[PDB]
């Protein structure tokens, strides 16, 4: 989400403003994402190494 | 037709 | 759940039935408890050792 101007760009803004029906992306499970949409139950596990 | 958006990343 | 009467046993069936609000446990997710029950997003991963 840029900031000031509170829209979201991306992935999540092509989820959010309607154009896409979902995304099989490597898009990491974030708060600021679970709020405005939807995620699955991850199916991938990663960290820092 | 179910759109699926995705990045371009190996 | 056992098929023999098709009773669900344990927390699940607190869950299910009307005893629980909320099952805060070692209550791992899987496919035939996610139909009668929700889950969040697992707080803690672990696998066969
Ligand atoms: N350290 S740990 O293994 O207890 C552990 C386990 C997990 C954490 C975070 C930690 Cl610290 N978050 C992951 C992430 C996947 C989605 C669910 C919670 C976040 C978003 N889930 S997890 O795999 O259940």
């Amino acid at each position: 989400r840029d900031a000031d101007t509170k829209i979201w760009n991306g992935m999540v803004g092509e989820l959010v403003y309607g154009k896409a029906d979902i995304a099989i992306a490597p898009l990491t499970i974030t708060l600021v994402r679970e709020e405005v949409i939807d995620f699955s139950k991850p199916f991938m596990s990663l960290g820092i190494s | 037709t179910v759109v699926v958006t995705t990045i371009l990343e190996s």
